[PDB]
């Protein structure tokens, strides 16, 4: 009775907070601080991916509220296309940001001639191109169907429906879950070990406090990403693995998993720009 | 060696002609309001003849 | 609306923009080292034990610039020898006046240089006139240019790399040494020549990667010749104090090189250690004395929470001295990359 | 001995200066209308440097200037269309002086390398070459100015100025007498005198012809970082480090007017005058230039927009522009 009301309210609050945070990050990164450093380009593209990922949230909230899709076929064609696009752009820019920090730590000589702004630009262009190269194979197949007198536009596949469907499921699972957790943990772990071995963060109370703060703000990044993306992927893979009885509990759990993924998209600017010390320096000047 | 040449240099700086502060300040000011209608910084020239304009 | 003149101006400025772009990106990969040191502290040994490359760099750009310098030096030398002749030999004098007029009218290299390298060597009194010209101060390598320039007459002549060395004036002040070590480029500056006021050119660096402040260990019991009242290690300490407590160098790392190690080991056995430090009398061995000198020299860092000092004892060969420089520099680069990544 | 004689006749000199003062410049300009508040805007920002700019000189054609920075580049800009005409690769990155010839054919530079390099801007090849390097100085070259196509006067770190001849590379005249590092010189409009200031907080005027100091000015107390002649050549202004610009004098030999404020305690790096001479522009270390009234000794306006310390400044010869180079690799032209 009131489950739809509270899930619509939670969708609304996560959408508005995510949009406001990413708009603040874009406003700061355009007006106050510039876009000269490579990390600024990375957090700019992450902000765009998070803002465009959470902009489809009112559509899905009113889709659940009204029990139907009154927005036609092309609108949700681009909505599911841009959702598959945005999850990969945000995930891959997290991956390349962690690779950037690992290169800046463990390979300093190579990071002198690798961490140039044009290199970051071509990496991000290749990033959005490679996300598009798998979002456009979704663009030409998503469509609007009719079931039980109601309108829904889940994506529909070819005559071997299960083969192509499960191929998409296992591919998005392996890429956007196994690829970021492995890359992020190995890169950040090697970076943290090298920071443990380096002189400037060891041998004093202030230096050890700085090292502990860096390790804490790396571990919270990995923990927030893993916790927020972890229920939805395995829940989708067990929905695809075994059939599940339709219950209010499974609907609320599904919507909470969606909310947790979009909460990662909402909280990325909090722990990726507001916790950066350059942005803090820009903030204390005004 | 250095002290005696310093003495003679500063004593030949001693015996030079000097006009009053009033006369020099007065004709400096006279030079100031003789070119005042020419200086573009004091009086901003119109943008038609100004060569520094947005394109 | 802009036509060919403004289009060519825009194209030339775009070319200058690209050239500045690669030059700045190349200069960002360098590492700047500011080598300091007191009187005979051992900077020359530190420089000369890094002998890899010193004249290497922009070799193509070097040889295409000083051609006007060569021509102007040649015309200055020939007009100087003509003027020093005064104060059977008139046709060559008219020829020298003609090449004087040609050099005043530029003339490039096709006609005048062949005449000036042909007619001068025909006579025999040219050497006598040049010897008589040594009474006054003149060019130090005029006849050197004359007898090492006549062999080539090409319009774009690239005889040797020694020509760039002999034409370029030796810098009395700032000294540049550019060596590479393990895929990383180092640019070390010696400021020994500049001896007027360091307070107005220390800000001219303001952002070097590291300092190579060198101190001789054996100057603890030595005294200066200036009034015989100042210890040399004490003025080394006061220079280190001024460098550490400097507004332009407030976070850069200082790599202290305690250089006269074997002389310190010779001096400890016959001379007391209380001359430099009257309040210190701990032992007489090399290890504890050198460690106490290093400890009394490292406490001058008044901001130890941000600035790091990497002290090494080097004596004679020490291949690991450059390795110590490289380790300190890579630590500084790691700190800079952490500053760039929004982590530190 | 004769030290007391020197002290007593220096006492005679400044006693004659004190007796020569009957009315200050404040009282003689206490009735003229002020310039009020003037507003200047950056019409051109000359991006393209990548390091710390230290020097700038305008051109006699009022269109092309030159500025030098710490990247080893000497860029001749364009005030009109913002075009980089030239960019010379310097053999010494440590430079804080640059000069532009009155004929517009030559450009100079120098610094810690003890070398005043001269470059020909209009060679037959079309590019920029190196014509002559002026050697003979044992200190850092702080300011050089071109008298003409043949003579150039330089101030060095060895507490001596020098007048050179280009085709011989020899100092035809040496200007000794400074007990401190000269940091700036300004040529007279009639190219017959020049005045230089040093770290001993004194300014000295020299004759180019007979090569001996004529007047000395001991108004400042910290040092002298900048100096600039008046357009008529009968006065000059001096920058220093005690937050004061002082307008000295030639025919009266005193400190006429003090341009100081109790909130601008930073130093001064650069000074210039407009065509009329009523507008003394001074660059400061608090990231912005102050515009002073040369008769009323009050600030007219502030030239903001630089986030780093202003280092060099110059008013163009026809008075239609003010270019300020600072420590942020940018130049700014104002109206
Ligand atoms: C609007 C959506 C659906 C279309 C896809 C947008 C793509 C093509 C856009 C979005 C973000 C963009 C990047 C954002 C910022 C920069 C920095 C700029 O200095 C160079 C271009 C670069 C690197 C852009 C390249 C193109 C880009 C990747
Ligand atoms: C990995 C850790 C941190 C979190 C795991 C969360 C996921 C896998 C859990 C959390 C809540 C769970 C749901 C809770 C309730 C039900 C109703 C039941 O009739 C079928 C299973 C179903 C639908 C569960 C599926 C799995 C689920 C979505
Ligand atoms: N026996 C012995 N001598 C050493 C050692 N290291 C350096 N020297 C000498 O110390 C002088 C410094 O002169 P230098 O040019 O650096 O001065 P400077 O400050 O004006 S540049 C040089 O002649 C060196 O032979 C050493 O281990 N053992
Ligand atoms: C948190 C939102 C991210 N979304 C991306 C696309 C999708 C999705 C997620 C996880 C795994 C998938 O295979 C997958 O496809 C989609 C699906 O089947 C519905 C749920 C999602 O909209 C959601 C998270």
């Amino acid at each position: 009775m009131i489950t739809a009301i509270t899930i619509m309210a939670l969708y609304s609050i996560v959408c508005v907070v995510g949009l406001f945070g990413n708009f603040l990050v874009m406003y700061v990164i355009v007006r106050y601080t510039k876009m000269k450093t490579a990390t600024n380009i990375y957090i700019f593209n992450l902000a765009l991916a998070d803002a465009l990922a959470t902009s489809t949230l009112p559509f899905q909230s009113v889709n659940y509220l009204m029990g139907t899709w009154p927005f036609g076929t092309i609108l949700c064609k681009i909505v599911i296309s841009i959702d598959y696009y945005n999850m990969f752009t945000s995930i891959f820019t997290l991956c390349t940001m962690s690779v950037d920090r690992y290169i800046a730590v463990c390979h300093p000589v190579k990071a002198l001639d690798f961490r140039t702004p044009r290199n970051a630009k071509i990496i991000n262009v290749c990033n959005w191109i490679l996300s598009s190269a798998i979002g456009l194979p979704v663009m030409f197949m998503a469509t609007t169907k009719y079931r039980q007198g109601s309108i829904d536009c889940t994506l529909t596949f070819s005559h071997p429906t299960w083969y192509w469907e499960n191929l998409l499921k296992i591919c998005v699972f392996i890429f956007a879950f196994i690829m970021p957790v492995l890359i992020i943990t190995v890169c950040y772990g090697l970076m943290i070990l090298r920071l443990k071995s380096v002189r400037m963060l060891s041998g004093s109370k202030e230096k050890d406090r700085n090292l502990r703060r860096i390790t804490r703000m790396v571990l919270v990044v990995v923990a927030v990403f893993i916790v927020c993306w972890t229920p939805i992927h395995i829940y989708v893979i067990i929905k695809a693995l075994v059939t599940i009885p339709e219950t209010t509990f499974q609907t609320v759990s599904w919507h909470f998993c969606i909310a947790l993924g979009y909460t990662n998209s909402c909280l990325n600017p909090v722990l990726y720009a507001f916790l950066d010390e350059n942005f803090k320096r820009c903030f204390r000047e005004f | 060696a250095q002290a005696r040449k310093l003495v003679e240099q500063l004593k030949m700086e001693a015996n030079i002609d000097r006009i009053k502060v009033s006369k020099a300040a007065a004709d400096l000011m006279a030079y100031c309001e003789a070119h005042a209608k020419e200086d573009p910084l004091l009086t901003p020239v119109p943008a038609s003849e100004n060569p520094f304009r947005e394109k | 609306t802009l036509s060919a003149e403004d289009k060519a101006a825009v194209e030339r400025s775009k070319m200058i923009d690209r050239n500045l772009r690669e030059d700045g990106e190349k200069a960002a990969r360098e590492v700047k080292l500011l080598l300091l040191g007191a009187g005979e502290s051992g900077k020359s040994t530190i420089v000369k034990q890094m002998k890899i490359i010193h004249e290497a760099g922009y070799s193509e750009e070097e040889c295409k610039q000083y051609k006007a310098v060569v021509y102007s030096n040649t015309i200055q030398s020939i007009i100087a020898i003509i003027r020093a002749m005064g104060r059977s030999a008139r046709a060559d004098d008219a020829r020298q006046l003609f090449v004087l007029a040609g050099a005043a009218e530029e003339g490039f290299m096709t006609a005048e240089l062949a005449g000036v390298i042909k007619r001068l060597w025909k006579d025999s009194g040219v050497q006598a006139c040049f010897n008589r010209s040594r009474e006054y101060q003149l060019n130090d390598s005029a006849a050197y240019y004359l007898n090492d320039l006549d062999r080539i007459a090409q319009p774009n002549y690239i005889p040797t790399q020694q020509d760039v060395l002999r034409t370029r004036v030796k810098t009395t002040g700032i000294v540049e040494t550019h060596f590479t070590f393990k895929d990383l480029h180092f640019k070390m500056f010696d400021v020994g020549g500049q001896r007027s006021e360091r307070k107005k050119w220390i800000h001219c660096f303001e952002g070097v990667t590291a300092i190579i402040f060198c101190v001789a260990l054996s100057d603890y019991d030595l005294v200066l010749a200036e009034d015989e009242e100042m210890n040399r290690m004490h003025e080394s300490m006061k220079l280190f104090d001024s460098i550490c407590n400097n507004k332009w160098f407030t976070d850069t790392s200082i790599i202290l090189f305690l250089n006269k190690k074997d002389l310190f080991e010779e001096k400890i056995k016959k001379s007391p250690l209380t001359i430099c430090y009257p309040e210190y009398a701990g032992s007489n061995t090399y290890e504890e004395a050198a460690a106490y000198i290093q400890c009394q020299f490292e406490d001058l860092n008044k901001r130890k929470d941000t600035k790091e000092i990497y002290t090494h004892f080097t004596c004679a060969t020490d291949t690991k001295n450059v390795q110590f420089v490289f380790d300190a520099v890579t630590d500084v680069i790691i700190k800079n990359n952490l500053k760039d990544c929004g982590l530190f | 001995q004769l030290r007391q004689e020197a002290e007593q006749l220096k006492n005679q000199i400044r006693d004659a200066r004190k007796a020569c003062a009957d009315a200050t410049l404040s009282q003689i300009t206490n009735n003229i209308d002020p310039v009020g508040r003037i507003q200047m805007r950056t019409r051109r920002t000359l991006r393209g440097h990548l390091a710390k700019i230290y020097a700038m000189h305008w051109g006699t054609d009022s269109r092309l200037l030159v500025s030098a920075s710490q990247d080893g580049k000497l860029i001749i800009w364009d005030s009109y269309t913002t075009n980089k005409v030239h960019a010379i690769p310097l053999r010494s990155s440590w430079v804080m002086t640059c000069a532009y010839a009155p004929s517009g054919n030559y450009v100079a530079c120098g610094g810690l390398d003890n070398i005043c390099s001269i470059y020909n801007l209009k060679t037959r090849e079309g590019n920029v070459r190196v014509s002559r390097e002026l050697a003979g100085h044992t200190g850092y070259l702080s300011c050089c100015r071109f008298l003409d196509d043949n003579q150039i006067v330089t101030s060095s770190g060895d507490t001596t100025c020098a007048l050179w001849d280009i085709e011989t590379g020899q100092q035809t005249t040496t200007f000794t007498g400074h007990t401190g590092d000269v940091m700036s010189l300004s040529l007279a409009p009639d190219t017959r005198l020049f005045v230089s200031g040093a770290c001993d907080a004194s300014a000295k005027l020299w004759d180019v012809r007979e090569g001996m100091c004529r007047q000395t000015f001991t108004g400042h107390e910290s040092d002298i970082n900048a100096i600039c002649f008046f357009p008529n050549g009968n006065a000059f202004a001096t920058g220093s480090d005690d937050a004061t610009c002082r307008l000295f004098d030639l025919r009266a030999d005193q400190e006429l007017m003090t341009y100081s404020h109790d909130n601008i305690i930073c130093g001064i790096t650069s000074v210039s005058f407009s065509k009329s001479g009523r507008l003394l522009l001074a660059g400061y270390d608090d990231f912005n230039c102050n515009v002073w009234d040369a008769l009323k000794a009050d600030r007219a306006g502030v030239l903001a927009g630089h986030d780093n310390r202003v280092s060099c400044l110059g008013v163009t010869d026809d008075g239609m522009a003010v270019a300020t180079g600072s420590w942020d690799s940018f130049l700014k032209i104002w109206n």
